[PDB]
């Protein structure tokens, strides 16, 4: 229980100490912080992203600013760091003085206008890249794998994480965004060519299905989805009483069995010579399908089926009457059981619903292959956020220092009140500048006021500092791109936190 | 709780030296084996970089990450973990001091970059390209054996070393995984490192000496049963039936004689005479009576030698494996011209040698089978990885830090770039190098700039890659003692030291993480 | 696994030895106090000579155990 | 070191200092023993027999210590005395006097790289010239004095008066029968406990002497099937007494019979297993015992371990529990079995006379183990160092006269070489008084006295001192033309390992 100064000056004891190393350990000159474990272990972090799962809660504002980088890392994944940066770079400023002007309230609103003139300067500076181009976006897309940097696959898996989520991208909702990345999944492979780590369509299911029984390939026959009951149902659709008698016995297994009939009655017209059982997958009628020249498919589940239904582009089956085709195993489909390694690697193509695509990612090692798919992570989920938000803003000091006087000149076009938070927030931009310079070694200072000069010039319009050049450049120039994606989507987050735990003056039980 | 900035860097460099404080009495023919009756609570003896951090349980943090890297090397290496790990806390030194004198870690891993470059460029301007001959390979054998142990018991070590490995090239491997194979044996003198031909197989038999000295083998090596079993079982245990169990016991020993008449059918089918051996090698045990059946015919019936025998056995004597008696060719065996059962200590230790195609040409080492006998065991297997390195690489640069006078005074010389943002990096890497040269000068009651001007000016004068006697402390010649560091060998322990020593130099905070 | 060195042992060895000499002094003719002696057994303990209390005492010490075996000797 | 955590016991200061210091210390036994002394360590493992001990190898054994090295180095003292009886009470002090000859050259500063290396270089320079300042030799091994001179060192190195009988004795065992061809054998000569008679009265009766009685009647052939069971007889059903006066009159038969049929059966199957001495390591019930002696099968009422153990050894034995009719896998090995009144005791003697498996058995007779056990330790040691199996033993000067003629070689030797090795070969050259100093400790004198009076006899290969009154003043004892002689089997050991011990113990830093 806090209230005050003490949950506001707390809530600068909550994102700060947790912001603190994590402007070292953000920007492209990134500085790992150390952690010590329970066991005495240590963990090498420039991430935002393991030290809040780590790190034991220090306040109960921590508690929420871990959630908005969850928020952000549930958005996208980085920007964890800034959310929390940003948030409580803006906590230690504004309030207390504010609360000495009596208080929270025109904080709030001023962080609403402190969104909008960042939101006012992007579109200018936040400018539209071209998703149909690569290269276009590849430079976003390298401007994703550089920092985090497994410099082998960031070369490939971008192409093809920007291949993924293009290829992932029908998406409709009628408005055409796209968020859309599920479709697009890694592809843990034993054994194989470091290369042929690439997109292919539908899912082929690594997971849980490997058989030495599909045959070794169902190409046109299909793969079939149960959701629905293939164990037997001993009455009409439903079940009876099991046996006392001999009266009751031979009563029971015609209606059991012919469930078992009447439903691969209506589920081998379709042509499966795979029926994949997720429920209803039992011994009886697994060995049915043994028993039915339909590979008895066990050990499989919802997501399956669901990669499945996002494979072929099936639909498993909610109707235990009356199967078909385009229910389980769409289009002519084709079901390709390849050992690539020693697992059977259950290869659904020929995707229905086309768009939805997996990924095929093959190392000669899962590490050269989780090379791959870890480099393909910040590239598709940039690709995505391009593919959403098909704009590009230069990084570093650019929308900072930009944001930063036009806040600043916001502040003195208010000449009010709220001017002292848009004073709060444009400082907040800039210790990003420093943060970038914080981590190089050279005098931020000289570069601030430099880069509050590239603004008395340039109004940091593509004018940063780039953290590994360390110095005040344009970022076309130099092709660094925060995407107005990226930024904004991590910018807006922290505006609601510092909010949030300013909303609150009053920690309670 | 959390230890900021300095705080957090001070842990750094506070743990770094202990380990190096160890290794300026562990590095080289002037360091010191360490006895551990600590370290994991065993009673231990050591010397290397590597090994002597995995023995001890380290509580510390910074040595949690400690005993990783070096691991890598001693993998290849088998030097340089004595060294490498002088460098790392030399180099937190310098980067220490210069963030003592303020600086930020990134600016100073930035001049790392090309100081770290030029002297790994020095590694191909510097190296040395060195006919790969057992001579030379002796010298990189014994350099990482002297380093490890007695230039004596480094020689004593080095025949086995050097025998296997161009034996090892006999398999057309570069690197060396057979061969490899170091046999401890019983005695009271660890001062025998002996090479077998091939395998020391394991167990004669429980009844033993049957055929001891077979000087022509036909090697049978079966996971068969001449011991099926004896004893009282159901189906294969205690069953509620208790009547129930001796009806199959004697069909277990049947089924034994069964494979044991086989043999009495093999042996002669395969030999017919107890000159020219025919070897049955099981990696179960064997029955007495199998093998008294066996023995009295001339037949040597081997229990239990182990699966790496099963391997090394149908690997170094051209042998099979073959799971079934029955009726067999001599040639369905392989051929050892010497296969004897050796008793030294208390095993009798049967020694198929001779083997046609070795697979495995055992070098056996007799002793106390202590710490003692370990403590030339790991040194032989790290001087193998040394000059199976020396036979990997064709290029091998003098040791005894004769490479850093050559290599960081050049960097001492220039800034690799010759500007003062690498000098933060360049002053903290070019420095770190000279650990190795001058702390054993030192060591030996030689104060290192005095030490390292000679030899550093001998360097630059004569252009001499010009070593340390690492015992005497002063300026020698490395290129012809034969003190020699591979190409392999010192490669990495740069990068092993610049991989760990980056990271926990931009690492200014740590924090209970649970 | 306890052992004491040098002189303060050798000299630690005698007094055990000598206070039950110092009971003795003399048992033989009787004459001296003798107090009715209850071990933690109940037992009242006495003697006719100092044989029998000897029988009766019991030390850790090899020393104070040797003369008390060897005067039973 | 810099750290809370890793680990050790040794290093830094400790390598410098502890390592050193404990493992002398380990030394006053030794220190005060190895030749002759009347000074001795009370030892108890509480066996409820306090042991008297001189012999460093049961004092280390008790003797446990942190010091990794003190920890360790007992061991090269114990493979020493695998190796030789004597020279183990000389092992432990030499080296533990050498040792910190080297830490204080480390407080000079003289490196651990350096010192041990001129110890090890004079270790050579001694077993160098160390066979040439060999006098003697120990040639026939039937004869007494040349045995019992090399045990003139040995037994009078442990204790000193008892030896001279001992070593008569012990040459009078014969352990020679052994022709020491390459033969030697501890089990088969071996000592017999006997409680009582004299220990001038302890005797070798040949063959194997087991204490325990021989029940009933002796074997009925000299070569038996020697029949060793741990538990034959325990009884099969026992008799009862209930009510403190009889259980009844009726139930006290049946039990019987089923202690007799079985014992007849049992027995008869000792007769049936061929047994013409049975050999209980339990007890025996008077039914087998009438079983015994009817079946004609020699009977031993109780067997300790140091019978079955033998008997195992010797016999090819397996001692064995019965309450079932039995079957030799013990046979015999013995030729000759019998009930002989050994310490004037009825004994168990199983015998046979060969060169090898021969059993040619001491019998010590005293009136307790702390007698017939510290002395056989004194005893065992010379018949120990008896086993060389190079017969003759190349006997040095004994008593450790050979100490002022490697002195001075070691000490010019030192002058002769240059650099800190030269202070470690004459640091080599000083550890030699050691022995003399422990002689003329429980002598009484200080070795200085002692050894520049031996400076003085320069080259002498005889005068050494001991515990005599011509070990305090004179400084002298005569230990090469003696009658006390020592083999240089044991000189080829110690000086060098203890050195052994004492190459890498101060290197070893964790």
């Amino acid at each position: 229980r806090e209230s005050g100064r003490k949950v506001q000056s707390g809530n600068i004891n909550a994102a700060k100490t947790i912001a603190d190393i994590i402007r070292t350990c953000l920007g492209p000159k990134s500085m790992m912080k150390m952690l010590l474990d329970p066991m005495g272990g240590i963990v090498m972090t420039n991430d935002g992203n393991a030290i809040l799962r780590e790190i034991q809660v220090q306040h109960p504002a921590a508690k929420s600013m871990i959630e908005i980088s969850r928020t952000q890392d549930e958005e996208v994944g980085d920007g964890t760091t800034s959310v929390i940066i940003l948030a409580g770079e803006m906590l230690s400023v504004a309030e207390h003085f504010l609360e000495q002007q009596m208080h929270p309230t025109v904080v709030i609103s001023a962080y609403r206008k402190a969104l909008d003139d960042m939101i006012s300067t992007l579109k200018k500076i936040s400018i539209p890249v071209d998703i149909s181009d690569s290269d276009m976006m590849l430079n976003i897309i390298n401007s994703s794998i550089t920092t985090k940097a497994i410099s082998r696959w960031s070369s490939l898996a971008c192409n093809i994480a920007l291949d993924a989520v293009k290829m992932v991208q029908f998406e409709e909702n009628g408005r055409k965004e796209i968020d859309i990345k599920k479709y697009a999944r890694v592809e843990k492979i034993p054994g194989g060519i470091i290369e042929d780590s690439c997109v292919l369509r539908g899912v082929m299911i690594n997971k849980d299905v490997t058989h030495p029984r599909m045959r070794r390939y169902i190409k046109n026959p299909r793969i079939v989805l149960l959701d629905s009951s293939l164990e037997y149902k001993k009455g009409e659709s439903q079940t009876d009483i099991e046996i006392t008698r001999e009266e009751d016995f031979t009563r029971i297994l015609q209606m059991e069995e012919e469930y078992i009939q009447q439903l691969c009655e209506d589920i081998i017209q379709l042509k499966p010579d795979v029926v994949i059982t997720e429920k209803g997958i039992s011994d009886l009628a697994q060995h049915y399908l043994m028993r039915a020249n339909i590979t008895a498919i066990r050990r499989v589940r919802k997501t399956d089926n669901n990669r499945i239904a996002r494979a072929c582009g099936a639909r498993i089956v909610s109707r235990p009457e009356e199967l078909r085709e385009d229910d389980v195993g769409t289009g002519a489909g084709l079901l390709e059981i390849k050992k690539i390694g020693d697992e059977y690697f259950t290869f659904i193509t020929d995707c229905k619903d086309p768009k939805a695509c997996t990924i095929l990612l093959r190392g000669a090692s899962k590490e050269i292959l989780s090379e791959v798919e870890r480099n393909l992570q910040d590239a598709m989920q940039v690709c995505r956020n391009v593919l959403l938000d098909p704009q590009l803003v230069p990084g570093g000091g650019a929308s900072e220092m930009a944001v930063a006087h036009a806040l600043t000149e916001k502040s003195k076009a208010m000449t009010g009140v709220e001017q002292w938070p848009y004073r709060a927030v444009a400082q907040a931009l800039e210790v990003i500048p420093r943060t970038l310079i914080q981590n190089c070694g050279a005098s931020t200072i000289r570069l601030l006021t430099s880069l509050r000069a590239k603004h008395t010039q340039e109004n940091c319009e593509t004018w940063g500092v780039n953290g590994e050049t360390g110095t005040l450049v344009d970022m076309k120039e130099l092709g660094i791109w925060e995407p107005l994606a990226v930024k904004l989507q991590t910018y807006k987050t922290a505006v609601e936190t510092a909010v949030l735990l300013l909303r609150i003056d009053d920690i309670v039980s | 709780e959390v230890a900021r900035a300095q705080a957090a860097l001070a842990v750094n460099i506070s743990a770094a030296r202990g380990l190096q404080d160890v290794l300026r009495t562990n590095l080289g023919p002037k360091g010191t084996m360490k006895m551990l009756v600590s370290g994991a609570g065993d009673i231990k003896l050591t010397k290397d970089g590597n090994v002597l951090l995995h023995e001890m349980q380290i509580q510390h943090p910074t040595a949690s990450l400690i005993a990783k890297v070096a691991t890598a090397q001693d993998d290849i290496t088998g030097d340089g973990t004595t060294s490498n790990v002088l460098i790392i806390g030399e180099l937190l030194k310098q980067a220490d001091l210069y963030i003592s004198e303020g600086l930020h870690p990134r600016i100073i891993t930035e001049g790392f970059e090309a100081a770290k470059e030029k002297a790994l460029q020095f590694l191909e301007e510097v190296k040395v390209s060195r006919e790969m001959d057992r001579e030379t390979l002796i010298d990189v054998a014994r350099t990482s054996l002297r380093t490890k142990v007695h230039a004596e018991l480094a020689d004593v070590l080095t025949e086995a070393v050097v025998d296997s490995i161009l034996a090892i090239k006999k398999q057309d491997e570069p690197i060396d995984l057979f061969m490899i194979e170091i046999m401890e044996m019983k005695h009271k003198s660890e001062t025998d490192t002996s090479l077998i031909r091939g395998l020391v197989l394991d167990h004669g038999a429980r009844h033993p000496d049957m055929k001891k000295r077979v000087e022509d083998a036909y090697i049978l090596t079966c996971n068969v049963s001449l011991e099926y079993e004896k004893t009282e079982v159901n189906s294969g245990f205690f069953y509620k039936s208790a009547e129930e169990r001796e009806k199959l016991v004697k069909a277990e020993r049947k089924f034994i004689e069964d494979r044991v008449k086989k043999i009495i059918e093999l042996k002669r089918k395969v030999c017919g005479d107890s000159d020219k051996g025919f070897v049955v090698i099981n990696q179960k045990g064997i029955d007495p009576f199998s093998l008294d059946a066996l023995s009295k015919e001339g037949i040597v019936a081997l229990r239990r030698a182990k699966r790496r025998n099963m391997e090394r056995l149908t690997l170094a004597c051209g042998g099979v494996a073959l799971n079934s008696f029955d009726d067999l060719s001599p040639d369905c065996l392989g051929h050892a011209g010497l296969v004897y059962e050796y008793t030294l200590g208390e095993e009798k230790f049967t020694f198929i040698e001779k083997c046609n195609n070795p697979r495995s040409v055992t070098l056996l080492i007799k002793g106390p089978n202590k710490h003692t006998l370990t403590q030339i065991k790991d040194a032989v297997r790290d001087g193998l990885r040394a000059v199976k390195n020396a036979i990997d690489d064709g290029c091998v640069v003098p040791g005894a830090g004769a490479v850093e006078v050559a290599m960081a005074e050049a960097l001492i010389k220039h800034k690799p770039s010759v500007k003062g943002r690498a000098q933060l990096g360049v002053q903290a890497f070019a420095d770190a190098l000279l650990i190795i040269p001058k702390v054993l000068a030192q060591n030996s009651g030689f104060d290192l700039q005095e030490t390292l001007v000679k030899i550093q000016a001998e360097h630059s004068e004569s252009g001499q890659l010009v070593g340390v006697d690492l015992n005497t402390g002063e300026p020698m010649v490395a290129a012809e003692v034969g003190v020699w560091d591979n190409y392999c060998v010192k490669k990495q322990l740069l990068h092993s030291c610049t991989v760990i020593a980056t990271n926990i130099l931009l690492v200014d905070e740590i924090m209970r993480a649970g | 696994t306890d052992s004491s060195q040098g002189i303060p042992q050798l000299v630690s060895n005698i007094s055990a030895c000598q206070v039950i000499a110092e009971a003795v002094r003399t048992t033989l003719g009787p004459r001296g106090m003798d107090k009715l002696i209850v071990d933690g057994r109940g037992k009242a303990t006495i003697s006719n000579d100092g044989a029998t209390i000897l029988k009766l005492l019991d030390v850790v010490h090899p020393a104070a155990k040797t003369l008390v075996d060897i005067a039973k000797s | 070191m810099l750290k809370e955590g890793a680990k050790h016991f040794s290093g830094l200061e400790e390598a410098v200092y502890r390592n050193i210091q404990a493992c002398k210390e380990l030394a006053q036994t030794t220190r005060t023993a190895y030749g002759p002394n009347g000074m001795n360590k009370m030892v108890i493992n509480h066996l409820e027999k306090l042991f008297v001990t001189n012999d460093a190898a049961t004092i280390l054994r008790e003797l446990e210590v942190q010091h990794p090295a003190a920890k360790m180095i007992v061991m090269a003292s114990h493979m020493q005395e695998q190796e030789v009886g004597d020279g183990t009470n000389f092992v432990l002090v030499f080296a533990g006097a050498l040792l910190e000859l080297a830490e204080e050259l480390l407080r000079i500063g003289l490196s651990v790289s350096e010192v041990i290396e001129g110890y090890e270089i004079a270790c050579r320079k001694a077993h160098e010239i160390l066979p040439n300042l060999v006098c003697c030799s120990a040639k026939n091994l039937r004869d007494i004095d040349e045995v019992s001179s090399l045990l003139r060192t040995s037994i009078m190195s442990k204790q000193y008066g008892n030896e001279v009988f001992l070593a008569k004795l012990i040459a009078q065992a014969c352990v020679s029968i052994f022709p020491d061809s390459g033969h030697f054998n501890v089990d088969n000569i071996r000592v017999c406990k006997i409680l009582g008679s004299g220990i001038s009265s302890s005797s070798v009766l040949h063959g194997m002497v087991f204490k325990k009685e021989t029940e009933g009647d002796v074997t009925s052939v000299k070569d038996a099937k020697i029949a060793v069971y741990s538990c034959p007889f325990d009884g099969m059903i026992t008799e009862t007494k209930g009510t403190v006066l009889i259980k009844t009159a009726e139930e006290l038969m049946n039990f019987s019979k089923g202690e007799e049929n079985l014992m007849d059966a049992q027995v008869k199957a000792i007769a049936d297993t061929g047994a013409n001495v049975v050999v209980t390591g339990g007890k025996v019930a008077d039914m087998a015992l009438h079983y015994a002696n009817k079946y004609n099968i020699m009977l031993v009422r109780l067997n300790s371990k140091w019978d079955l153990r033998r008997l195992c050894k010797t016999v090819g034995a397996t001692a064995l529990p019965r309450l079932t009719p039995p079957v030799l896998e013990e046979m015999g090995h013995c030729d000759s079995v019998y009930l002989s009144e050994v310490g004037d005791t009825q004994v168990v003697v199983f015998k046979h006379e060969k060169e090898d498996g021969a059993i040619s058995t001491i019998v010590l007779r005293g009136s307790t183990d702390n007698l017939m056990d510290d002395i056989e330790r004194a005893v065992d040691d010379g018949v120990n160092t008896f086993k060389v199996l190079t017969r003759d033993k190349r006997l040095v000067p004994g008593g450790g006269a050979t100490e002022i003629e490697l002195a001075k070689q070691i000490t010019s030797y030192g002058e002769t070489c240059p650099g800190l090795e030269q202070y470690a070969i004459k640091k080599f050259a000083e550890a030699f008084e050691a022995i003399p100093r422990a002689l003329a400790e429980n002598s009484g004198v200080k070795a200085n006295e002692v050894i520049s009076k031996l400076y003085a006899v320069h080259q002498e290969g005889n005068k050494n001192v001991g515990l005599d009154i011509e070990a305090e003043v004179p400084a002298v004892k005569d230990m090469l033309e003696a009658g006390i002689l020592d083999t240089y089997l044991g000189k080829y050991w110690a000086i060098k390992l203890a050195t052994n011990a004492a190459v890498t113990v101060l290197r070893v830093d964790q």
